[PDB]
C-alpha cells in the first residue's frame, strides 16, 4: 500500500514538472530550431544508422557473470545451515569457475575490443 | 522472361514518348536525335542514360557515343542481350 | 663588423653556399637554369618544372645534401611575366645545418608534379596552392579546397583578383538561410599611392630600356 | 646540451618493487594529487570584486580614442592626416578646410571603432599629442551605430577624460 | 490590482534569467583567450552566476569572441538558432563587431550582425577581460529593464 | 610554341568525352541532394540547373580549359555528395534574393550610369 502509493508520488511530481515545463514557458517554433545538432554544421547521415560494437563479447559475457550473482547472493541465507562442509564446497566451487571462465576469456584475449 | 526484339523497341520508343522533349507522332525508330527531332547532345546523355535504367544495364560513353536512332539503341541492347527472335 | 647598426656579413657562408650550387648545377644539368646566392646568405636554385621530382629527390636523398624537411611551399603571382606563377620550395637539411630555395615556373593552364612522393608535408601546401593561385599538381592525392569557403569561385591571392572579392554573405529572413550578395561595401577601400618619386636604392638600378 | 625527458629505469629489488605494488594497490600517488587540491582550498582566492574592485593598468594602456586640446582650448589637431595614412585598419576618415581663421582645422574626424585594433600607431604618429588611446575601456554599447565615432563624440571623451590623459601622458613622455 | 503583480512577477523572471547566464561555449579566434581569463580566478564569472555549457539547447547567451568568416557563417546562425529562448548575443572585439582588421578581405564578414541579432558590442582588439565582464554585466541590467509582462497586461 | 603539356585530354573529342561524363554524375546526384539536403525546389529545377552551367561555358574550344572546368566541376561534387557543402550553399546557384536586374538600355538609364 505505501510502497505503491510512494511510487504514485514520486513519479507524479516528476510528470506534473514536465507538464509545467511545456506549458509555462513561451514558445517559438521553427524549422531550424527544431534541427538535430552536429556542431552548426548539418548531419551528414542518420543516427539510426549502425553503430559497430567493440565490446560485443565482453557484452555477452555480462549475461553469464550476471547470472551468478543470483547463484551466488543467497550465500548469506545458505550459510545458516547445518550442512556447512557441502555449502563451502560448492560455494567456493562456484566462484572458482567464475574466476576460470574470466581466466580463459582473459588469456584468449576476449577481454580486447576488437578493432 | 525473355527480352524480344519487338519488345525492345516498344519500351524504347515508351520512354522517348515521356520526354517532353519529344513529339510523339513526330517520334519514329529511325528517326535521328540530332537531324531530325532537334536535341542537343546533353539531351542525347540523358535519353541513353534512361535506358540504362529502363533495361537496368549501363551503356559505356564510347557506345552511347554513337547510338543516335531509336533502332540503333534496339541493337545495342539486342546485341548485350543475346537476343534474335 | 664595428659598425653598431649595419648587419654583419659572414662570406664563410657565401662562399661554401655558392659551391653547392655549382655542385647541384653541375650533377643537375638538365634541369638547373640558374643558381643564385643573396648578400644575407641563402642560396636559390631555379629550375625547369619538369625537374621537380628529379631535383628535390636528389637533394632529399643524396649524401651530401640530405634536405629531409619541406618548411614550406608557396606561390607568387607575377602578372608581368607570361608564366606568372612562380613555385618555391624551401628545404631544410638538419645534417648540415643549412636551407635552400628551390624555385620553378608555371602558368594558368600548365600542370606541375605533386611533390608528395619526395616530400609528404607537400600534400596541403599544393592543396593551399591551387585553392589560393589555381595552379593545378597532378597525381595529387585528393586535390581540393582547403582555405576557401564551399562554392568559392576564383582563386583570392592571384593579383587580379579584388581585396574585398566579388560576393558577399548576410542571413535573409524570407529564405531563412544565409545567402550571398554581390559586394557593397559602405566605405569603399582607399587606395594610397606611397610610393616616392625618386629612386632609393642604386645598386638595383634596371638597365634602361 | 639536451636532457632525457622520460628515459629511466626502474629498480627491480624487492623492496622498491613492494613499493611500487603499494602504490598500485593503494593508490599513493593518486591520494597525493588530492592533497595538493586540498591545500589549494585553504588557499586565498584569487578573484578580485569587481566593478568594486578593478584591474590594475599601466599609464601606456591603449583604450577609447580621445581628441586633446591645448591649456588655451584650441584643438590640437592641425589635419596632418598621418593618424589616417598610418592606421592599419582604414579605421579613421577625416575632411579638413580652413577655418575662418585661417587656421588648418578639421571638418571631419570619424573614427570606425569596429574598425580599430587599439595599437596606438595614431597616436605615435601625431605630431602634437592631439589623438590618444585613453584609459577608459568601458564604452560597451547596445547598437552598433553607438561606436562610429565622429569628431563631437571624439572632443567629448578628451574633455571628459583630460585630466586623466594628460597626467599618463607626463608618466610616460619620457619614454615616447 | 494586477499591475503590482506582473510588475513582481516581470521583475522575479528577469531576475532569474540575469542571475544565471549560461554562455555557449563558442569561440572563433583571439578575443577567445580574453574570454577564458574572464573565466579565470582573477575574474571568476562564475561567481555572477555566469557558466559556460556546450550544448546550444542548454545556452542563453552567444559571445560571438573572434572573426566571423563566410565558411563559419553558416554554422554560426545554425546554432543561435538551436538556442531556446530566451537568447541574448554578444559580440565580442572588432572583427565580430564590424570586421575590425579583416574588414575588407573577401572570406570575412563585415560584421556579426549581418548573420544575427546582437545586444551588447563590448569594443577591444582584444577586450580586456574586464571590458568583456562590463558587456555582460550591462547585458544583465538590460535584461532587469526588460517588461515582458507588463506589456502582455496592456496588450 | 603551341606545344603545351597537357592537364589530361590531348583533343576536344577525349576533354568532351569527360564532359558528358561528368555531366551523367550530376545527372544522378540532383535526386539526392534534394532528398538529403531537404531543398525546397523540383529535381527537374536542379536538372535544369546544372545544363545551364554546362551550358554557359558552351563556347570554349581549348582542350586544357575544359578539363580545367571539369575537375572543378568535380570537386563540387565530391563536397555536394559527401554533404561537405550545406543548403546555403547549394541553393546560391538560384541566386533566390537577387531581385531581377535591369536588362535594357532604358531601364539601367533610369536606375544609374553603368553600361
Ligand atoms: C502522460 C503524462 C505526461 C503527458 C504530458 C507530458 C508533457 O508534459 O509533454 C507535453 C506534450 C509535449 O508536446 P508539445 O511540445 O507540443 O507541448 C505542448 C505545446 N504547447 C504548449 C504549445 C501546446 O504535449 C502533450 O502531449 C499534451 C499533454 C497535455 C497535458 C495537460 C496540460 C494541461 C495544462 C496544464
Ligand atoms: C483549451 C481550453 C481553453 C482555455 C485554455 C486556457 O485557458 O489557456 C491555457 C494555455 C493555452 O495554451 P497556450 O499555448 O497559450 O499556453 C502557454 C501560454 N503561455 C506560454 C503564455 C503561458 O495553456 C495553459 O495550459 C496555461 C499554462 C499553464 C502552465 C502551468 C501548468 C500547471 C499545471
Ligand atoms: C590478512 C588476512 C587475509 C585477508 C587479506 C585481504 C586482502 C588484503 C590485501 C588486498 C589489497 C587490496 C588493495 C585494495 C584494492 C586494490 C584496487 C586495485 O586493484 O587498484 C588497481 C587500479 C589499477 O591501477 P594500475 O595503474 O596499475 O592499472 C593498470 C593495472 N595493471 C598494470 C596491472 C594492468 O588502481 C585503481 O583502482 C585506480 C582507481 C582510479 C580512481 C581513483 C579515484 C580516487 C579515489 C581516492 C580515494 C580512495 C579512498 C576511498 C575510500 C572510501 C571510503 C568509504
Ligand atoms: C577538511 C579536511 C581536512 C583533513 C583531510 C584529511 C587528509 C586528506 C588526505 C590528505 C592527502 C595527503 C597526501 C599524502 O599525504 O599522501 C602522500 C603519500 C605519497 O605517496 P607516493 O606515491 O608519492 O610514494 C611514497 C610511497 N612509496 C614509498 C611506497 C612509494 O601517499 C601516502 O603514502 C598515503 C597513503 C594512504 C593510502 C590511503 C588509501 C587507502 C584507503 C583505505 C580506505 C580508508
Ligand atoms: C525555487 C522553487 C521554484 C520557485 C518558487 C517561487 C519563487 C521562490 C523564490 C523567490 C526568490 C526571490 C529572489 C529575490 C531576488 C533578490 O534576491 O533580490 C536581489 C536584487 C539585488 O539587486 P541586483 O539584482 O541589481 O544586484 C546587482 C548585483 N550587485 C548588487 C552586486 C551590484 O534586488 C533587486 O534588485 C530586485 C530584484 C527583484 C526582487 C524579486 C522580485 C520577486 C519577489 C516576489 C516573488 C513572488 C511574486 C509572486
Ligand atoms: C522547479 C521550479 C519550478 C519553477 C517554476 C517557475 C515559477 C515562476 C513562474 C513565474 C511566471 C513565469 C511566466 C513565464 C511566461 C513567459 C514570459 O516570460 O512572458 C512572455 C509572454 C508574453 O506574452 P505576449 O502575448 O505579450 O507576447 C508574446 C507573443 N509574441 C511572442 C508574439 C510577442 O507571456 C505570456 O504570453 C503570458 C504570461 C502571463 C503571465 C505569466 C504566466 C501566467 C500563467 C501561469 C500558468
Ligand atoms: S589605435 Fe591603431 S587601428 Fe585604432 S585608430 Fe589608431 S592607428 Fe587605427
Ligand atoms: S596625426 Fe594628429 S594632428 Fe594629424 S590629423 Fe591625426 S589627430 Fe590631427
Ligand atoms: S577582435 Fe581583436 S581579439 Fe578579437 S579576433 Fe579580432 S583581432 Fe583578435
Amino acid at each position: 500500500m505505501n510502497l505503491m502509493l510512494a511510487l504514485l508520488t514520486n513519479f507524479t511530481l516528476a510528470t506534473l514538472l514536465v507538464i509545467i515545463a511545456f506549458w509555462l514557458p513561451q514558445l517559438n517554433v521553427y524549422s531550424e530550431k527544431t534541427s538535430p545538432y552536429e556542431c552548426g554544421f548539418d548531419p551528414m547521415g542518420s543516427a539510426r544508422l549502425p553503430f559497430s560494437m567493440k565490446f560485443f563479447l565482453v557484452a555477452i559475457t555480462f549475461l553469464l557473470f550476471d547470472l551468478e550473482i543470483a547463484l551466488l547472493l543467497p550465500l548469506p541465507w545458505a550459510s545458516q545451515t547445518a550442512n556447512l562442509n557441502t555449502m563451502l564446497t560448492m560455494a567456493l566451487f562456484l566462484i572458482i569457475l567464475l574466476a576460470v571462465s574470466l581466466a580463459y576469456e582473459w588469456t584468449q584475449k576476449g577481454l580486447e575490443w576488437t578493432e | 522472361p525473355p527480352l524480344t526484339l519487338e519488345g525492345i523497341k516498344d519500351r524504347v520508343l515508351y520512354v522517348l514518348k515521356l520526354y517532353d522533349k519529344i513529339d510523339p507522332e513526330k517520334l519514329s525508330v529511325n528517326s535521328h536525335f540530332m537531324k531530325d527531332l532537334g536535341l542537343d547532345s546533353l539531351d542525347q546523355v540523358e535519353i541513353i542514360m534512361a535506358m540504362e535504367d529502363e533495361f537496368g544495364f549501363e551503356i559505356p560513353d564510347i557506345d552511347a557515343e554513337k547510338l543516335m536512332c531509336p533502332q540503333e539503341i534496339v541493337d545495342y541492347i539486342a546485341d548485350k542481350k543475346d537476343v534474335y527472335e | 663588423d664595428t659598425r653598431p647598426t649595419v648587419r654583419p656579413r659572414n662570406d664563410v657562408a657565401h662562399k661554401q653556399l655558392s659551391a653547392f650550387g655549382e655542385y647541384v648545377a653541375e650533377i643537375l644539368p638538365k634541369y638547373v637554369q640558374q643558381v643564385q646566392v643573396s648578400c644575407f646568405n641563402e642560396l636559390e636554385i631555379c629550375i625547369h618544372p619538369d625537374g621537380v621530382i628529379p631535383v628535390l629527390t636528389f637533394l632529399r636523398d643524396h649524401s651530401n645534401a640530405q634536405f629531409k624537411s619541406l618548411a614550406d611551399l608557396t606561390a607568387v603571382d607575377i602578372p608581368t611575366r607570361q608564366n606568372r606563377f612562380e613555385i618555391v620550395y624551401n628545404l631544410l637539411s638538419l645534417r648540415f645545418n643549412s636551407r635552400i630555395r628551390v624555385k620553378t615556373y608555371t602558368d594558368e593552364l600548365t600542370p606541375i608534379e605533386s611533390s608528395v612522393p619526395v616530400y609528404k608535408a607537400a600534400n596541403w601546401y599544393e592543396r593551399e596552392i591551387w585553392d589560393m593561385f589555381g595552379v593545378f599538381f597532378a597525381n595529387h592525392p585528393d586535390l581540393r579546397r582547403i582555405l576557401t569557403d564551399y562554392g568559392f569561385e576564383g582563386h583570392p591571392f592571384r593579383k587580379d583578383f579584388p581585396l574585398s572579392g566579388y560576393v558577399e554573405l548576410r542571413y535573409d529572413d524570407e529564405v531563412k538561410r544565409v545567402v550571398a550578395e554581390p559586394v557593397e561595401l559602405a566605405q569603399e577601400f582607399r587606395k594610397f599611392d606611397l610610393n616616392s618619386p625618386w629612386e632609393a636604392f642604386p645598386a638595383y638600378r634596371q638597365p634602361p630600356e | 646540451t639536451y636532457k632525457y625527458v622520460n628515459l629511466r629505469e626502474p629498480s627491480m629489488d624487492m623492496k622498491s618493487v613492494t613499493d611500487r605494488a603499494a602504490q598500485t594497490l593503494l593508490w599513493t600517488e593518486l591520494i597525493r594529487g588530492l592533497g595538493m587540491t586540498l591545500s589549494y582550498l585553504f588557499r586565498e582566492p584569487a578573484t578580485i570584486n569587481y566593478p568594486f574592485e578593478k584591474g590594475p593598468l599601466s599609464p601606456r594602456f591603449r583604450g577609447e580614442h580621445a581628441l586633446r586640446r591645448y591649456p588655451s582650448g584650441e584643438e590640437r589637431c592641425i589635419a596632418c592626416k598621418l593618424c589616417e595614412a598610418v592606421c592599419p585598419a582604414q579605421a579613421i576618415t577625416i575632411e579638413a578646410e580652413p577655418r575662418a581663421d585661417g587656421s588648418r582645422r578639421t571638418t571631419r574626424y570619424d573614427i570606425d571603432m569596429t574598425k580599430c585594433i587599439y595599437c596606438g600607431f595614431c597616436q605615435e604618429a601625431c605630431p602634437v599629442d592631439a589623438i590618444v588611446e585613453g584609459p577608459n575601456f568601458e564604452f560597451s554599447t547596445e547598437t552598433h551605430e553607438e561606436l562610429l565615432y565622429n569628431k563631437e563624440k571624439l572632443l567629448n571623451n578628451g574633455d571628459k577624460w583630460e585630466a586623466e590623459i594628460a597626467a599618463n601622458i607626463q608618466a610616460d613622455y619620457l619614454y615616447r | 490590482r494586477g499591475e503590482y503583480v506582473v510588475a513582481k512577477l516581470d521583475d522575479l523572471i528577469n531576475w532569474a534569467r540575469r542571475s544565471s547566464l549560461w554562455p555557449m561555449t563558442f569561440g572563433l579566434a583571439c578575443c577567445a583567450v580574453e574570454m577564458m581569463h574572464m573565466a579565470a580566478p582573477r575574474y571568476d564569472m562564475d561567481r555572477f552566476g555566469v557558466v559556460f555549457r556546450a550544448s546550444p539547447r542548454q545556452s542563453d547567451v552567444m559571445i560571438v569572441a573572434g572573426t566571423l568568416t563566410n565558411k563559419m557563417a553558416p554554422a554560426l546562425r545554425k546554432v543561435y538558432d538551436q538556442m531556446p529562448e530566451p537568447r541574448y548575443v554578444v559580440s565580442m572585439g572588432s572583427c565580430a563587431n564590424g570586421g575590425g582588421y579583416y574588414h575588407y578581405s573577401y572570406s570575412v564578414v563585415r560584421g556579426c550582425d549581418r548573420i544575427v541579432p546582437v545586444d551588447i558590442y563590448v569594443p577591444g582588439c582584444p577586450p580586456t577581460a574586464e571590458a568583456l565582464l562590463y558587456g555582460i554585466l550591462q547585458l544583465q541590467k538590460k535584461i532587469k529593464r526588460e517588461k515582458r509582462l507588463r506589456i502582455w497586461y496592456r496588450r | 610554341s603551341t606545344s603545351v603539356k597537357p592537364i589530361f585530354s590531348r583533343d576536344m573529342n577525349e576533354a568532351k568525352r569527360r564532359v558528358r561524363e561528368l555531366y551523367r554524375a550530376w545527372y544522378r546526384e540532383v535526386p539526392n541532394t534534394v532528398h538529403l539536403f531537404q531543398l525546397d525546389i523540383s529535381v527537374k529545377q536542379g536538372r535544369d540547373k546544372v545544363r545551364e552551367m554546362f551550358k554557359k561555358n558552351a563556347h570554349i574550344t581549348d582542350p586544357r580549359v575544359v578539363d580545367l572546368l571539369v575537375i572543378k566541376g568535380k570537386m563540387e561534387l565530391e563536397e555536394t555528395i559527401k554533404v561537405w557543402k550545406q543548403r546555403t550553399h547549394v541553393m546560391r546557384f538560384f541566386h533566390e534574393t537577387e531581385a531581377p536586374r535591369p536588362k535594357d538600355f532604358l531601364s539601367k538609364f533610369y536606375v544609374g550610369h553603368d553600361p
